[PDB]
């Protein structure tokens, strides 16, 4: 005697991994195929007529730091960090599309404001000392007066 | 490896944010002096699907770049631009010639590993019938080096990983040419 | 990223319990934004007169020194 | 207003504030290394800064001990 | 790897858990439509501690003694 | 830290006040003065004094000095040899 | 020797080979004094925190401020969202201004 | 309208994939509750709930609703920080865990190689929330659970941060995606069954479920330190602790049986050969099919966590110190040796690939 | 907009306000959160998960330590302060939050370039075991006899017996 009236809220909870697994792996790839088309919204959206059968591409995990750097390069030929290309040639406009981070190189907030972090001798020294900045700026002030010569 | 550098696209955001990044772009092109050169336009997947052809094609010009950077004893990106524009055009001309001759199959294989986290595993019926097809039409066998020719992975007849879920492209295909090719 | 989904509710929880204590903190926080954002300097002034009295090299202090060089080096050309 | 020593007043009046002071000083450290080697694209400073977690952790751990034990005597006549 | 859709999620998880508490509070029925006993600041009977009915001794800051201090 | 900053003078001073917010019939109270005699106490009134003195010194009388001591003097003797501070916590010695 | 300036990946880091360099100069037996060796370890506080190049970045801003020149004309473009580094930014041909997705790869 | 709205939905639509993503746990943890009821009902030849929408689906909606329409019981108004902080750190800490569980290939919304720490690292602050509690409470039964919830961690804490890690050291990967993946051969249980066990033990006492009930055992403290909760108080760490043990079933189907791989992969290319992958209907068909064999395994050890319930009585939280640092400890440490020594002797060494 | 800047300004009110010694290991929370937080971004994720692994177990065995200690001293001692003066110092502290004096090296910004040398790519987790099990074996030697040493030393301490 299987009791089925036990087993109705495990096949709602079945279908609750389901609604998640469905709605992600579905939506997701999607997504990715669409943006990988082309580089304007009339490509994404709009399908071709003499366009072929259209082949999803699907998430991608475990990458590594070469992803990364694909994965910029990608973009700046397709427009899409993963877009598709198997052109032997690239376009002019790779040539002068490079994107460089610019960033600053700053200590954390918490290590400069935490009321009891930011205390030490040598921080103290940083902050309140001239010792170092004023020997160090004597490099940067042997860079200017060493070019005439 | 997900770390985050100052050379590259970080995680997210926020992490743009927090180092005040500015994604900074230049308009100027190198100059007249350096003679220009067509720079590949392959992405990502077209270019591990070819990793192993441009490797057989252009074997002698990528050790010849290498040994210019070694050899140029820390002036490597200057002195090297020579060498450099010699390996892309050579791998230039292995995709041109993957366009023109086994396009189908090609395009079959790099799609596969789009459509399978770009993994070597994930692809093998695809990639036999690409890799016979460079070979009668190219004279291009791909070789992985430093172990016996018949303990290569990509030439084993049962692996013990294989994709969970098969590429349809990829089956039909393989079957079009079983009964075919070996009849 | 934990702090992420905390901030909510701190801040929600320290105006409940402290309304003008979390003002004086919160509208605190909105001056030197808003000082740093609108470019108003202040913030960068009160560094300046720190380094200054502190014996610092200053912003001005080494674009002196890069005046007295120029007319150094000038005078040696001319 | 670090200068005329302001951290002496965010530190609680109990013992065991002293000891999460010490801690939070120590992470500091931890922190700054952590922020140096990230930089520097270094990993010998990252084993310093995994080195400074466990080893400041076997701080913590003996510290309490002695306070534990210091607590247990006062309250050691146990007749009951 | 990139992680904005995770920081989506973590947004929103902070905001879900305020919504259960604002939920409480904007849903259940004013005191005065209650029996009207008023605020539950002044109900010093309801905001007791409980101790089974019977009232104890007021032990919140006693110490505790641990028996698996050194574990 | 832990010791008696108690004198003579200053628990006799603190003892005569705590004697005089009580109907006693003389306000001139010494160390001779007697609880009996001098102040007109009986039995309750005198154990309501001795607890009133208790509260003030933080001290305990136990029960044969309690049922036999007759002068005010006695109970300032008692306080100055009994009278200890109350232990503190960890945090309040050594901090 | 031990192993000092590792990258991410077990080789060498940016910084290493001005590192080794020193190291090479001050361990020569042919130098009688330290002093051959000082350029050297300027190269390497250079490599790591910049602070001659920030410097002369310092300068060439203040100089252009006196100047009058406009940042914009003769600085380099930028763009400070990912989600808006667009087909158009790019100089893609058909390039649109529509957001590029960031959120999943 | 029309091209304004079918990119404003593109701007959005990832909003929508986390709020189907959040409604997915959230059903599965709402109808555990219901599932529990049900198990046990027919194990003590009782029913369980069944008049509380038909047979019983609404148990969980009315459960939750009536608890949200109930007066919260504190000293003042403004005392809404001391009985919230505690439950919402509890929740956070749980529904955090969940952005690293992939229900299939790459599907999930944390992917990192450090996701193994992210997954152990989350869990230890929901440890936090239960012990916020017991902040100086006047209530002497709030005050037991605490210590009784301390000592608890110090069972479990090791034990299960060392069993995870040996899956970790068999695949040389910190990554969940990874571990799953790695499994495609053989499934975790049959090499180590011993660890399942030990695994399903240490979190029957995370989640402070029987027989490890200590911390909210009925006949010894009432109701533990959730003696003093009422309304949202109590449905925040109500709702956290049944979340916790969703994702520990879970977590056993991913390190033991394969996560979402499946159960006869001649069956997976079957069903998944009648569907066109040029369409996005076999993308829709093959989310059901991976995460239908999670929820598989997944609602097996969800099952267990109500068998042992209704099986087994409770043990005292001192002779469960006694268990994990005696018995589970050297067994854990034991396999930590042994399994390196058995992938050195026949040059089977982890990578990553 | 740094929203750090407000949370580590609510951390210190409550430091200059925290009466009690559960006050105090709230603030110990309150600390390592904005630590791993920022570590979680910027420049380490890897490390921003081993503090929560590590401390979080800590403090755990912190709290449960303050319940065999409170002694009633803090539910009664009164305290004065006053709203004025402490918004006041808290004030001045924003004033100055230049950790350096180097304008160069706080204002101008780097990038570096990335190369295609390191095919092999891995996490700088294995990296840091590489080095430690093989370069610097002897500190991780040295470490478990460390541990090893407070093992015995928790032991006699604490030990009636
Ligand atoms: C599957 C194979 C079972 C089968 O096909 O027929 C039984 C089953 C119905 O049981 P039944 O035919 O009425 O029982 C025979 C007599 O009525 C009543 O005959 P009985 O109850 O006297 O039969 C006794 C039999 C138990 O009855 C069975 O044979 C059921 C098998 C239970 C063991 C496997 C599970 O033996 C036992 O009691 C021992 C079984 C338990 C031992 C421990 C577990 C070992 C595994 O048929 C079904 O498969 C349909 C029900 C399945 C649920 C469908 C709806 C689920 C809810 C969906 C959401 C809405
Ligand atoms: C925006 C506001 C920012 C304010 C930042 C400071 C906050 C208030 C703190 C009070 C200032 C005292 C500390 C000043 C920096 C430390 C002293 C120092 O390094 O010298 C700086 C100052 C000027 O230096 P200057 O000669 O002009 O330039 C350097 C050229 N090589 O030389 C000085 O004369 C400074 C005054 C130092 C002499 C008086 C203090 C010493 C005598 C009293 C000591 C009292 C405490 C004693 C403790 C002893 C403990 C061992
Ligand atoms: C919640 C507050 C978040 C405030 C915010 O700034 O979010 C910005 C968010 C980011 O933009 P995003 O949706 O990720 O664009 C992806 C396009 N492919 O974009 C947004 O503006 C998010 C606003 C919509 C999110 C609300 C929940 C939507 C689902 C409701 C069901
Ligand atoms: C995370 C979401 C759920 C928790 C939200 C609770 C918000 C309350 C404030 C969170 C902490 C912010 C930073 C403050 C440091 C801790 C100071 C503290 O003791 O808690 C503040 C709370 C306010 O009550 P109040 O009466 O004003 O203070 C006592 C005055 N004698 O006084 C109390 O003692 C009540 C303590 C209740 C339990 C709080 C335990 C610490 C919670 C830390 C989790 C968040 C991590 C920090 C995030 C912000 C960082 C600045
Ligand atoms: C396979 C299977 O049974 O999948 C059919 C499903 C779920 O079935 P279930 O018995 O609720 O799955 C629970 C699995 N247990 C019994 C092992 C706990 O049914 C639907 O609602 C769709
Ligand atoms: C999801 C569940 C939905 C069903 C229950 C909804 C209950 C909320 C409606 C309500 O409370 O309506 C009655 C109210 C006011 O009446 P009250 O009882 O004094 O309000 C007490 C509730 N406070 C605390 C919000 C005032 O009317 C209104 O003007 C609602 C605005
Ligand atoms: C969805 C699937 C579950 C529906 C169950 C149901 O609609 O339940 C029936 C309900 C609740 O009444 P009950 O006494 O609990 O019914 C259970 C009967 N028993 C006791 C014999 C088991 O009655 C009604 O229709 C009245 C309300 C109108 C419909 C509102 C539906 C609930 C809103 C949320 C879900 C849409
Ligand atoms: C304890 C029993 C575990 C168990 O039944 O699971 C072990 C096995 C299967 O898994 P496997 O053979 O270990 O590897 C995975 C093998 N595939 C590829 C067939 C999935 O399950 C059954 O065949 C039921
Ligand atoms: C072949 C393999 C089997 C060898 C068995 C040898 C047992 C020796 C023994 O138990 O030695 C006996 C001693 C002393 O025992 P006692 O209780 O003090 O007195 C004995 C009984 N009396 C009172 C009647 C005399 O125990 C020990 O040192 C205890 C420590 C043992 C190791 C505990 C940690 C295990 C970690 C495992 C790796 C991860």
């Amino acid at each position: 005697m299987i009791p089925f009236e036990a087993l109705i809220p495990y096949a709602i909870m079945f279908a609750g991994f389901c609604l998640g697994g469905g709605v992600m792996n579905s939506a997701i790839t999607a997504d990715i195929t669409k943006r990988a088309r082309g580089p304007n919204q009339e490509i994404k959206r709009n399908v071709g007529e003499d366009e072929g059968p259209r082949n999803y591409t699907k998430p991608r995990y475990n990458t590594d730091q070469w992803d990364k750097y694909f994965a910029v390069r990608d973009l700046r030929l397709t427009g899409s960090l993963r877009g598709q290309s198997d052109n032997a040639v690239a376009e002019e406009s790779f040539k002068t599309n490079s994107i460089q981070p610019y960033s600053n190189t700053r200590r954390p907030w918490v290590l400069r404001r935490h009321i009891i972090m930011k205390n030490s001798p040598t921080k103290w020294a940083r902050k309140y000392s001239s010792r170092r900045d004023e020997r160090e700026q004597e490099i940067k002030d042997d860079y200017i007066r060493g070019m005439g010569e | 490896s997900s770390t985050h550098t100052n050379d590259s696209l970080n995680s997210s955001n926020y992490v743009d944010k927090l180092k005040d990044t500015h994604f900074v772009f230049e308009n100027d092109k190198l100059p007249s002096e350096i003679p220009d050169v067509e720079e590949v336009g392959a992405t990502t997947a077209p270019l591990l699907s070819a990793a192993y052809f441009i490797g057989a094609k252009c074997q002698d010009y990528n050790d010849d770049f290498m040994l210019c950077q070694k050899e140029a004893k820390g002036n490597g990106p200057i002195d090297c631009l020579k060498e450099g524009r010699r390996v892309t055009r050579c791998a230039s001309g292995v995709l041109k010639d993957l366009n023109t001759h086994c396009s189908d199959e090609f395009r079959l294989h790099w799609q596969c590993l789009s459509f399978s986290n770009l993994e070597y595993k994930n692809c093998r019926k695809a990639e036999s019938l690409l890799n016979k097809c460079v070979f009668e039409k190219m004279n291009l066998v791909k070789k992985i080096p430093g172990i016996p020719e018949d303990r290569q992975i990509h030439l084993k007849q049962n692996p013990v990983l294989k994709p969970v879920a098969l590429h349809q492209d990829s089956e039909v295909a393989f079957k079009k040419a079983q009964n075919e090719n070996s009849i | 990223p934990y702090l992420v989904a905390f901030r909510p509710a701190v801040l929600v929880f320290f105006f409940i319990r402290q309304p003008i204590g979390a003002g004086l903190l919160a509208g605190g926080f909105l001056f030197w934004q808003a000082d740093r954002h609108f470019n108003f300097g202040i913030r960068d002034n009160i560094h300046n007169f720190k380094q200054t009295i502190l014996g610092f090299p200053t912003q001005a202090s080494k674009w002196e020194t890069f005046k007295q060089v120029d007319a150094q080096k000038r005078a040696q050309l001319v | 207003m670090d200068l005329i020593l302001l951290m002496l007043v965010a530190v609680g009046l109990n013992i065991i504030d002293i000891y999460i002071m010490i801690e939070i000083l120590i992470m500091g450290c931890t922190v700054n290394t952590i922020y140096s080697a990230s930089l520097d694209n270094d990993m010998i400073g990252l084993i310093y800064s995994l080195i400074q977690i466990i080893i400041a952790g076997v701080e913590s751990a003996i510290g309490l001990s002695i306070l534990v034990n210091y607590n247990r005597i006062r309250n050691s006549e146990e007749i009951e | 790897m990139l992680q904005d859709l995770f920081n989506n999620y973590v947004i929103l998880v902070g905001i879900l858990g305020l919504i259960f508490l604002g939920v409480n509070y904007f849903i259940v029925e004013s005191p005065r439509m209650d029996e009207n006993n008023g605020n539950i600041s002044d109900y010093i009977e309801k905001s007791g501690p409980f101790e089974c009915g019977f009232s104890s001794f007021e032990q919140s800051h006693n110490p505790i003694p641990i028996a698996f201090i050194l574990v | 830290q832990s010791a008696s900053t108690l004198t003579k003078e200053d628990v006799l001073t603190r003892s005569v006040s705590v004697l005089r917010g009580f109907e006693v019939k003389t306000k001139d109270i010494d160390l001779q003065t007697t609880f009996v005699q001098d102040l007109g106490m009986d039995s309750l009134d005198l154990n309501d004094a001795l607890v009133a003195l208790e509260e003030e010194f933080d001290v305990v009388f136990d029960d044969k000095t309690a049922n036999e001591i007759k002068t005010v003097g006695e109970v300032v003797d008692f306080v100055l040899a009994n009278y200890l501070p109350t232990e503190q916590s960890i945090n309040h010695t050594i901090r | 020797a031990p192993l000092q300036q590792v990258g991410r990946h077990g080789g060498p880091n940016k910084c290493f080979g001005e590192f080794q360099r020193v190291v090479e100069c001050m361990t020569n037996a042919k130098h009688d004094s330290y002093e051959p060796c000082n350029n050297l370890k300027n190269d390497y506080l250079e490599c790591r925190k910049h602070k001659v190049e920030r410097y002369k970045a310092f300068l060439m801003q203040k100089h252009a401020e006196e100047l009058g020149k406009d940042p914009e004309e003769i600085g380099a473009p930028f763009v400070r969202k990912r989600r808006f580094l667009t087909s158009k930014t790019l100089g893609l041909v058909d390039g649109d201004d529509y957001e590029i997705g960031v959120e999943k790869i | 309208m029309l091209n304004n709205l079918f990119d404003f939905i593109e701007y959005i639509e990832y909003w929508l994939i986390i709020v189907a993503f959040v409604a997915s746990v959230l059903i599965v943890v709402a109808y555990l509750t219901v599932a529990e009821r049900k198990t046990m009902g027919y194990m003590q030849r009782r029913l369980g709930p069944n008049a509380v929408g038909y047979y019983g689906v609404l148990m969980a909606v009315a459960d939750a609703l009536k608890l949200l329409s109930k007066e919260i019981v504190l000293p003042h108004n403004g005392d809404i920080i001391y009985v919230m902080s505690g439950p919402l750190i509890s929740l956070f800490s749980v529904l955090l865990s969940w952005a690293v569980i992939p229900f299939g290939p790459g599907l999930s919304l944390l992917d990192s190689e450090y996701s193994i720490i992210y997954l152990l690292a989350s869990g230890s602050i929901g440890v936090f929330g239960t012990v916020i509690v017991g902040w100086m409470s006047n209530s002497k039964y709030t005050v037991l659970a605490t210590v009784r919830t301390t000592a608890q961690l110090i069972s479990y804490e090791l034990v299960l941060t060392t069993v995870v890690f040996i899956i970790a050291l068999i695949v040389s990967s910190l990554n969940i995606n990874v571990i799953i993946e790695s499994q495609y051969n053989i499934w975790y249980i049959i090499p180590f069954f011993p660890l399942c066990l030990i695994f399903f033990i240490s979190a029957l006492a995370e989640t402070a479920r029987p027989p490890f009930d200590n911390v909210e055992a009925e006949s010894e403290l009432v109701s533990g330190h959730m003696t003093e909760l009422s309304a949202s108080p109590f449905v925040i760490f109500f709702l956290s602790e049944y979340c916790s043990m969703v994702l520990m079933s879970t977590l056993t189907a991913i390190f033991f049986f394969g996560g979402y791989l499946p159960f006869s992969n001649t069956i997976h290319h079957l069903i998944l050969n009648l569907f066109d992958q040029h369409s996005i209907y076999y993308f829709i068909i093959e989310g059901i099919l991976l995460s239908g064999y999670l929820a598989i395994k997944a609602n097996f050890f969800m099952f267990s966590f109500v068998w042992i319930r209704a099986a087994a009585p409770r043990l005292r939280y001192d002779l469960l110190i006694l268990f994990c640092w005696y018995v589970l400890l050297p067994i854990v440490f034991a396999i930590v040796v042994f399994a390196p020594g058995i992938l050195y002797c026949f040059d089977a060494l982890p990578v990553i690939i | 907009m740094n929203l750090e800047i407000l949370d580590l300004s609510i951390l210190g009110f409550y430091s200059l306000i925290s009466s009690n010694s559960f006050e105090s290991i709230a603030i110990l929370v309150a600390t390592i959160m904005p630590v791993i937080t920022e570590l979680w971004y910027n420049y380490s994720q890897l490390f921003a998960l081993l503090y929560t692994l590590i401390y979080v177990g800590a403090v755990v065995i912190l709290f449960v330590f303050i319940l065999s200690v409170i002694n009633e001293k803090e539910e009664y001692e009164y305290e004065y302060s006053g709203l004025f003066i402490l918004i006041l110092v808290l004030l001045l502290d924003d004033l100055d939050d230049n950790e350096s004096n180097d304008n160069d090296y706080n204002n101008v910004y780097i990038t570096d370039y990335a190369d295609w040398f390191n095919n092999y790519n891995e996490s700088d987790l294995s990296v840091i075991g590489n080095l430690l099990f093989t370069e610097y074996a002897l500190l991780l030697l040295i470490i478990s006899f460390i541990l090893l040493m407070s093992i015995i030393g928790l032991i006699l301490i604490v030990k009636k017996d």
